[PDB]
RNA sequence: UCGUUAAGAUGGAACGGAUUAAGAGAGAAAACAAGUAAAGAGGGGAAUAUUCUCUUCUUUAUUAAAAGAAACAUCAGUGAUUAAUUUAAUUUCAAUAAAGCAAUCCCCUGAAAUUGUUUUCACUUUCUCCCCGCACUAAUGUGGGGAAAACUGGCUUUAUUUCUUCAAUUAUUUUUUUUGCUGAGGAAUUUUAAAAUUAUUUGAAUUUUUCUUCUUAUAAUUUAAGUUGUUUCUAUACAGUACUUUCUUAACCCACUCGUCUUGAAACACGGACCAAGGAGUCUAGCAAAUGUGCAAGUGUAUAUGAUUCUUUAAACAUUUUACGCA
RNA sequence: CAUUUUUGGUAAGCAGAACUGGCGAUGAGGGAUGCUCCUAACGCUUGGAUAAGGUGCCUAAAUAUUCGCUCAUGAGAUCCCAUAAAAGGUGUUGGUUCAUAUGAACUAGCCCUGAAAAUGGAUGGCGCUAAAGCGGAUUACCGAUACCAAGCCAUAAAAAGAAGAAAAAAUUUUUUUUUAGAAUCUUUUUAUGAGUAGAAAAUCGUGGGGUUUGUGUUGAAGCGAAAUACGUGAGUUUUCGUGGA
RNA sequence: AGCCAGAAACCAUGCUGAUUAAACAAUACUAUCUUUUUUGUUUGCUAAUGUAAAAGAGAAAUUAUAUAUGUACCGGUACAUA
């Protein structure tokens, strides 16, 4: 015999290739899978790895947000690897030029009449062959909802987590084992 | 022992009998995975009903070829004889079982003529 | 300076402290063998081990040997090794060719009076796998200073023909 | 031609190839890399003169005579048919036994070591070589009992391949008969088959 | 479960496993022979009802060839064997044949007068001689007591090593006698390039060489760059008693009733006479994460309405510019 | 549960702990025999060489070599492990200390006494005394699912990939073979392979459905016996017989 | 070391069984039967094959073991012989 950690065979993490049954990405993970695999270019094999991600970890990204990304180098384009959401709160947008995977209705109105640019990632691939003068960005990721239950137990000292609830009023969850007054506080 | 013929090694014969089925009638004779306690053969007992594993399996270069050296294909119409005629130095028909005597001449005649080895060939007549 | 340890024991029932010495040291399969450069520290991990390697100094015709018959080499990319037997110099006029060390006589002369580049060297090879020994070994159960028939310990110059037999 | 590396001197000859396989991709190769073999060698003790004994055959420890090796590692033997009724044989090293003893060594003999040798000279490996047409004719009889026999003796005796092979065996024996015979203990000798009796050990023995 | 016949087995369990055997059945689809000709029987396709051409079955005979298995041989890889070998190193020795040297002497080794060193007397043989015991012994000799010598041993010289020696163990090397097993792969541009080797060719080197080294150029080759060749045989067969393979007994060696709860079951633990069929983690509600999918500050079209929607359709489709849920 | 450390208890295959390893869930080789001891952890094979242990026969290797000791009218013989002590011995063997080649005194090897139990009986058995005993030493050999070399399988990772003629046969010109680009895929490389409770993935099968393109009265399904059948395997396929939709 | 006498004990003797020895001998009478040669043993049946051991399967002194054996005289003696 011999000993070796697992054995001897290695263990890596994460996908291994896509779970989506739908054409086009399938056609998207070859293209850019074959870019990565003939250039050594870090842009590529990262697209492709962010391509591959399930569903929950690419996020939706806000306009807003991208042009405060764009603001300090505002020739050039950025690629994002979900989708791109519009916003009520974002008064004007200077003309931007962004590769996204989905763009919402109204967004893509807005980025065509302020003069910009939406492009799909084969047009990237096309346009641009090793992400030359492109900036990779993504949104916020751990901020979704669901993740505001995990972490240290909620009710262990200090915790912040979430608890779940039927409802959020003063009959429910608000009395023993959350304050001074009633037994132990949070 | 490994019965070696040419390109074919096959490394196991005698097929593989469920435990048991010696001695109870009960018990059927094709394979079954004992579990048990406690039970020799799932132990892996010396001298006793030897479990098959996957590591006895033919090499993947080989892996279904007939002694035929033609891959076997069966037939019941001889329109989806039409591939094979591309491959038939390769591949070998046999004709299947359902089908009846006066379809079953004729695909024998249209194999004949294509040049494609026939292995169930005197069938039904 | 330097010093070949071969492993003389199983797997199974190995005390933790040992098993981790082991690891470090990179003997794992049981007549497994390995250069090691004496110093004050890997002494004393030999040391800790002592009751299940033999060990010795190897003399040059004994390395020259023993590298080309039966050594193998660390060939694909980081921590992901491979192990590929040695057979020609271009494999390892790629690795050690920064070091300058490069040529399998010059591996030789690296490892037999220990030279500046040992770490690599050594590291750089596989662990050799050894056979077992022709005449066979005389107890595994005692060391070789017991005045009984016995094997484990310190061996120094008798190594190399233990070596011999076993190569 | 040869090859001389580490100071062995091999010696090389001239072989086909003939083993085709289908290859990785497209067509089909060659398999053979290489076109010189190695020749092959002998026993340390075989020569021309020397008497062994034929261990596998029908005249089985019979003692024959060696002749000429024929180039390809094949050797000839004749114990002298008209003394001994051993033909003109082409055998293997490896299903003969070389004794000791040497014909040339009787002095008599000694004198007809070039015509022997003459004789020898002229047959070759290929004059041993049986041809398809005649096997086939001997095939063809084939679909009473004495006949069959018979007709496969008329066909091998026809050919002229075995024709001029006898001509030459009846020479040697024309030549060496009298000779031989004259010493009467090494013609009994030669005449009487070799035999392993209960007092021997072969291992032990210095053959 | 039981009958008939046949075949086999049969010394206080029966089957079994791993490997062969002898029987008994089965089989040709890889387990030989493409084509060519002769002349029968069919079928087709084309050319512009008859020319051309492709064919399958039969027959006669008539040449291929390949395929596997053998046997030996060559390699390469991995072993086992029985012979060896280089210059070192380590207190090695021993004869040879001429001389010599000392006598309890000598190479040695004993026992004595912060460690050296020197000195005393102690230690050999004998097929020698003498004396007592005279044949006394286990002894073709002897017990005791004395001498003798240098034959024998030991040393010093001088040559000498195939007369006979020249060890042993490391060290570094270099071979060789038989020989066991293995042969994956198959290179449309890394089966090359280089290495090696051969026949030449140019310049150096040095152990100076008929395996001298390197390097200059050219051809070839394999030790490179995972086994190839010859000859048999199956067989001039058509399935045979050969060959494949099922079954069948054997034989060597092994082998405890399964399920099961159990720290621990072959158990003097429990459940199981047998067989056939049935026979056990589901569905709904509400919640969660995971992941998929659409849309995205929204989202879901509810209930319901509307339709030339009305077998299917108890579904699908549609919903005039702040209803409700969750966000 | 074992070593070692360890508390209670007269002790206990008893009760309770400490550290580590096991066993449980784990085969295989050895310990005759055995859940725990030793060796060693297991894909399928071929050859090699060993471990632990043995080498009189059962039983594969030595009636090996070499020096000792040992006779038993209940010898002795292998970790765990399958009992034996205090006390004796003019048994033999060595010592050691004293005295004048004997008397004394001690000492420790084997051996003897001490040594009694129920079915018959157990060095594993037969047996063994110039040991096949006990204590060494010396070799040589035999000996695993471990080890080395090689093949084959899966798993794991790694390299790495989105177009052209090769050979043979005939009799220079005709014929024969092949002529790859499927990305959860192809080529190749190297490592690795124990498993109950448990988790997963990949397969495979049964009733019905949509979709697709088929078998049926020159005989379907079913069934019985099979088969040079294919699959690691669940199984799949097929022959002959029955069968009548 | 060599020996001796000595117990309801031990073993015979004795006695019982002995398809406990799948044991065995002698004898009386009897059922085409015996020998040699040849060819073969490639409705259940009505010709018919098996080997645990062929390849030269070679070998009658007898007695010791810290001495034997012949022969000749009378175990003794002598002489040979392994």
């Amino acid at each position: 015999g011999i000993a070796l950690k697992n054995v001897g065979r290695i263990k890596k993490h994460g996908r291994k290739h896509l779970v989506s049954k739908n054409p086009y990405l399938r056609l998207l993970v070859k293209l850019y899978n074959f870019l990565a695999r003939r250039t050594n270019a870090n842009f590529n094999k990262i697209i492709a790895k962010r391509l591959i991600m399930p569903k929950r970890y690419r996020p939706p990204l806000s306009l807003s947000k991208l042009q405060y990304h764009m603001a300090n180098h505002p020739n050039d384009i950025a690629v994002v690897v979900g989708s791109i959401t519009d916003d009520k709160r974002l008064f004007s947008l200077k003309q931007l030029k962004v590769c996204a995977l989905r763009f919402t209705e109204t967004a893509r109105k807005r980025i065509e009449d302020a003069g910009g640019e939406c492009l799909t990632f084969d047009q990237l691939a096309l346009k641009y062959p090793t992400g030359k003068k492109c900036v990779l960005l993504r949104g916020p990721t751990k901020a979704r909802t669901a993740e505001k239950h995990f972490g240290k137990a909620p009710g262990k000292p200090k915790s912040k987590a979430r608890p779940y609830v039927r409802s959020k009023g003063r009959k429910f969850e608000k009395a023993r084992g959350r304050r001074k007054s009633r037994a132990y506080k949070k | 022992a490994v019965k070696k013929v040419g390109k074919i090694i096959k490394k196991r014969t005698k097929k593989f009998t469920r435990f048991q089925s010696n001695r109870f009638m009960r018990v059927k004779p094709a394979w079954r995975k004992p579990r048990g306690i406690d039970c020799r053969v799932r132990r892996r007992y010396k001298g006793t009903n030897l479990m098959p594993s996957i590591g006895y399996g033919s090499n993947k270069k080989t892996k279904f070829l007939l002694p035929n050296n033609k891959y076997k294909y069966v037939v019941k119409n001889v329109k989806e004889m039409e591939p094979l005629i591309m491959n038939h130095t390769k591949y070998c028909v046999q004709i299947a079982h359902n089908v009846s005597s006066k379809k079953r001449k004729q695909i024998i005649e249209r194999a004949k003529q294509m040049n494609v080895s026939v292995i169930n060939a005197k069938a039904r007549l | 300076k330097v010093v070949f340890v071969i492993r003389l024991k199983g797997v199974n029932k190995l005390p933790p402290k040992v098993r981790s010495v082991f690891r470090l040291l990179r003997l794992l399969q049981v007549h497994n063998g390995v250069f090691v450069k004496v110093n004050k520290a890997t002494k004393e991990m030999l040391k800790i081990v002592e009751p299940y390697v033999t060990y010795g100094y190897p003399t040059l015709s004994t390395v020259r040997k023993l590298l080309y018959k039966r050594g193998y080499v660390r060939v694909g990319k980081v921590r992901r090794y491979a192990r590929k037997k040695i057979q020609d110099n271009a494999d390892i006029s790629k690795h050690l060719g920064k070091y300058n060390v490069h040529g399998i006589e010059d591996m030789v002369y690296q490892l037999y009076t220990c030279g500046p580049v040992f770490k690599k060297v050594n590291n750089f090879l596989w662990a050799f796998k050894l056979k077992p020994p022709r005449k066979g070994f005389k107890a595994k159960r005692h060391a070789f200073n017991e005045p009984r028939p016995g094997d484990w310990g310190n061996r120094e110059a008798h190594i190399n023909e233990l070596i011999n037999r076993m190569i | 031609k040869h090859y001389n590396v580490k100071g062995k001197k091999k010696v090389l000859v001239p072989v086909n190839a003939k083993k085709t396989i289908n290859k990785k991709y497209f067509g089909r190769k060659v398999a053979s890399k290489k076109k010189y073999v190695v020749q092959r060698k002998l026993r340390k003790s075989i020569e021309v003169g020397k008497v062994a004994i034929i261990l596998t055959g029908k005249h089985m420890g019979k003692r024959c005579i060696i002749t000429k090796i024929l180039n390809s590692g094949l050797l000839a033997v004749v114990g002298p048919y008209e003394i001994n009724g051993v033909p003109l044989k082409r055998v293997d090293s490896r299903y003969l036994v070389v004794t000791s003893t040497n014909i040339f060594n009787f002095e008599n003999i000694a004198k007809l070591k070039d015509d022997f040798l003459n004789y020898a000279q002229d047959i070759d490996d290929d004059s041993f070589i049986k041809t398809l047409e005649i096997k086939k004719k001997q095939k063809k009889l084939l679909k009473f009992m004495n006949n069959v026999i018979d007709k496969i003796k008329e066909i091998r005796k026809e050919d002229p391949k075995v024709q001029k092979l006898e001509g030459i065996q009846k020479d040697i024996g024309s030549l060496l008969k009298p000779e031989i015979l004259k010493n009467k203990v090494f013609a009994h000798y030669l005449k009487s088959k070799f035999t392993l009796r209960n007092d021997m050990v072969l291992h032990k023995m210095k053959f």
